[PDB]
RNA sequence: AUGAAAUGGGAAGAAAUGGGCUACAUUUUCUUAUAAAAGAACAUUACUAUACCCUUUAUGAAACUAAAGGACUAAGGAGGAUUUAGU
């Protein structure tokens, strides 16, 4: 890296700089007069103060990104999240009153739920004991537990598809199958899940 | 290990000059050039000529003065001019190297055809930058 | 004496593409054209093929003017990669030094 | 299109050409035609258009009838005096004869309009293709040009000034226009110097960007069917920030609310 | 003569293996732009050969070389054990 150890990560949240200094806990209050003689990062070309910007749907994008086409991957997640709004406006119009409340039309709503629907608690680390494999249960932390459902996401989508079907339409497809509980990605989960409990007592060869 | 221009190391007993102590990677940056002409500057002819010139004027001055020369010489270019600067022990007798000067530099301008011109100084003994 | 007998034949070839530069020069002309007759080019096909082979210029190779050494050389010092190093490794370069970046 | 609804309304004749820019590329059918044997015909092009105005046109399609007699083929003529919808129909049954009998109609409407029958409108967006490069290429592969086309051939008369009886109304487009830059939007520049001096005398009329008034009404639509439905875009932070990306740009803005 | 010079040759696999290039496509194919956007193509020859072959051009004395077109199509449907690189 170029920038040295004693650098520090930038702080691109609006609000937090124009609270009133009371409302900040000491805490707070200390980091920033302590900030006051550091070196700060300097901030990421696409880390912005915007409203509209979510840390979970940029990364999505990321993982799906190939060779550096950054355009291509965000036109593919900003068509994915209009394929989701039209595809519920018309459920909705389509729909009688007491059904369209239920239904949901944000799609950035939609994408969360769907991922948290993938997310596994519990995942296997392969370990050969005595020139044998053997994958014993390990519980996952929440880096480990988001990575796998936007992984397993962008593989279904990816590989599982038809010829002639666009990336668009599979992933909003299955992001909406997933916000439903009924998808191939949640599949994986429920698999994942079902051998641990049968791996349940080999958890003891862990040494990490 | 790189062996390119490296005087190695002994017990502590073997002098060397300072131009000798330097390894490659000290050229411009502590030690700098024998030879100062205009040939390998950007867009600037001549540079084969020039170098093949310098290689030859080298083995002339050690066999010229076979055991009385304290370090390498400088070559110095300028207009059709050559300078050399040698370090010279002194060995021989006066007489013989005002013998040795007017030869090498008739002999060189007539071999050439630029005027050569040669410049001597004379030290006691080699000067020894480390011992190593 | 030069370097080698390889390098003797290279100064050979040298010297006779020397001479017959001028001839291989006009009657080639007539050839790299479309405006003569064809009987004219292909006549004039024969007689630079008659002229002696040391004359063709491609049969020059560059060596290192002080090993006669065929490849590795630098075409503006004339030198193999082998004697260049040693000239320049010892200051002898006049503004050459090692690329450090 | 505002224009287009104005005149349907009040029971003029639209001849609309949707997009000129798909009749001087990407044609996989590309015939020789009998009229001139030098120009060529394109029979899918024709007939999707002649069916489309068949549908706006449907009312005065029996009223108008034909001058002349055409002979589609040597078992098949129109008589003079049929309405103008046989020669529409015809062209849609045989596609051989669409290149041809667009040509009818194109011919048949202007001449008869003078006449204080109905009222024309001569409505071609993207106009600019008529007079630039085309990227079909001839059984030498070699490229053909604007003029040589027959659909191309037809349409850049009717877009003269040389009859009376109804209005000519004009659109540029560099989206779809070949060999022109992405950034050149004027109208000689897109027109070029065969285009600007076939149209002259005519009258520009600039399209800008939203103003701040239009800016917030389209802003207001789009929550009013609630399309934004991102928490912070009824804010006044979003407001903003969308006023920025988009820069009041019509299409931008519908872009960026369609991802949000 | 184990020295010097001239002329003509220094072949062949397709067999094993190392490295690389390209493709197997839809986050793709072609066209204009320029990587924005649009119009077409999208499985039997669609994706797809920098092979063989056929023309033209460049260098040269010599094309056996390289490039650019043209046809012609083969195989290829994301690669077992295993293994390389990257903070
Ligand atoms: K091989
Ligand atoms: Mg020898
Ligand atoms: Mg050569
Ligand atoms: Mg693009
Ligand atoms: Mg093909
Ligand atoms: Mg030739």
């Amino acid at each position: 890296s170029r920038y040295a150890p004693e650098f520090r990560e930038p702080l691109i949240d609006k609000e937090y700089y124009r609270k009133p200094v009371a409302e900040l806990t000491e805490e707070e209050k200390y980091d920033q007069e302590l900030k006051k003689t550091q070196f700060i990062k300097a901030a990421a070309a696409t880390e912005t103060s915007s409203v509209f910007a979510d840390p979970v749907i940029s990364k999505f994008t990321n993982m799906m990104m190939k060779g550096g086409n950054k355009v291509l991957a965000r036109s593919l997640m900003a068509q994915t999240l209009e394929a989701v709004k039209r595809k519920q406006f018309e459920k909705y119009r389509a729909a009688s009153a007491e059904e369209q409340a239920t239904i949901e039309r944000n799609p950035y709503r939609i994408f969360h739920e769907a991922l948290k629907n993938c997310e596994p608690v519990i995942g296997l680390v392969p370990i050969l004991k005595g020139g044998h494999f053997y994958q014993v249960p390990v519980p996952l932390a929440d880096r480990r537990r988001r990575f796998l459902a936007m992984k397993w996401m962008i593989t279904e989508c990816r590989e599982n598809k038809p010829r002639r079907t666009l990336m668009p339409e599979k992933l909003s497809h299955e992001l909406l199958e997933a916000f439903h509980n009924r998808g191939p990605v949640i599949k994986r989960k429920h698999n994942m899940h079902k051998m641990a409990e049968a791996n349940r007592a080999l958890a003891h060869y862990r040494w990490w | 290990k790189n062996r390119a221009a490296r005087v190695r190391v002994a017990k502590g007993n073997k002098p060397v000059s300072y131009e000798e102590a330097h390894a490659p990677h000290y050229i411009a940056h502590r030690k700098g050039w024998l030879s100062l002409h205009t040939g390998n500057l950007d867009g600037e002819d001549h540079a084969a000529e020039r170098t093949l010139e310098d290689v030859f004027l080298r083995k002339f001055m050690m066999g010229t003065f076979p055991g009385c020369l304290a370090d390498q010489i400088v070559l110095k270019r300028r207009a059709n001019q050559v300078d050399i600067c040698a370090l010279v022990l002194r060995q021989l007798p006066a007489h013989k190297f005002y013998f040795l000067v007017g030869y090498s530099e008739t002999l060189l301008s007539h071999f050439y055809k630029c005027p050569v011109r040669l410049h001597l100084q004379t030290v006691p003994s080699k000067v020894v930058y480390k011992y190593i | 004496y030069y370097v080698d007998w390889r390098m003797l034949r290279d100064l050979k070839r040298r010297k006779m593409a020397y001479e017959y530069a001028d001839e291989r020069l006009r009657i080639n002309s007539l050839r790299k054209n479309t405006i003569l007759p064809k009987d004219l080019q292909e006549m004039a096909g024969d007689e630079i093929a008659a002229l002696p082979r040391d004359s063709c210029p491609v049969r020059i190779r560059n060596r290192c003017v002080m090993t006669s050494r065929p490849r590795g050389v630098k075409r503006r010092w004339r030198l193999s990669r082998i004697v260049f190093r040693h000239l320049a490794d010892h200051g002898l370069l006049s503004g050459v030094q090692r690329a450090i970046w | 299109c505002h224009a287009v609804h104005f005149c349907a309304r009040h029971d003029w004749l639209i001849l609309h050409i949707p997009d000129a820019h798909l009749w001087v590329k990407n044609c996989r059918e590309l015939l020789q035609s009998t009229h001139n044997k030098q120009r060529f015909d394109q029979p899918l092009e024709a007939s999707t258009w002649l069916k489309n105005f068949k549908t706006t046109n449907e009312r005065f399609l029996s009223q108008i009838k034909v001058q002349e007699k055409y002979v589609w083929n040597k078992r098949e003529s129109t008589e003079k005096g049929s309405p103008l919808g046989e020669v529409v129909e015809q062209g849609l049954t045989r596609v051989r004869n669409a290149t041809d009998a667009v040509g009818v109609v194109l011919k048949e409407l202007k001449a008869q309009s003078a006449l204080g029958l109905f009222h024309l409108l001569v409505a071609v967006d993207g106009v600019n293709a008529l007079w630039g490069r085309t990227t079909l290429k001839k059984e030498d592969r070699t490229l053909i040009a604007p003029e040589e086309l027959s659909l191309v051939h037809n349409l850049r008369k009717m877009v003269k000034n040389d009859w009376h009886g109804g209005a000519i109304v004009l659109s540029l487009s560099q989206t779809g226009s070949l060999f022109k830059s992405r950034t050149a939007y004027l109208p000689h520049e897109l027109l070029g110097k065969e285009g600007f001096n076939a149209l002259e005398p005519f009258l520009p009329i600039l399209i800008p960007n939203y103003n701040p008034k239009e800016f917030e009404s389209s802003f207001q639509y789009y929550l009013e069917n609630n399309w934004l439905q991102h928490e912070k875009a009824s804010t006044e932070e979003g407001r903003k920030e969308l006023r920025f990306l988009s820069n009041c740009n019509p299409e931008q803005l519908e872009r960026l609310c369609a991802s949000l």
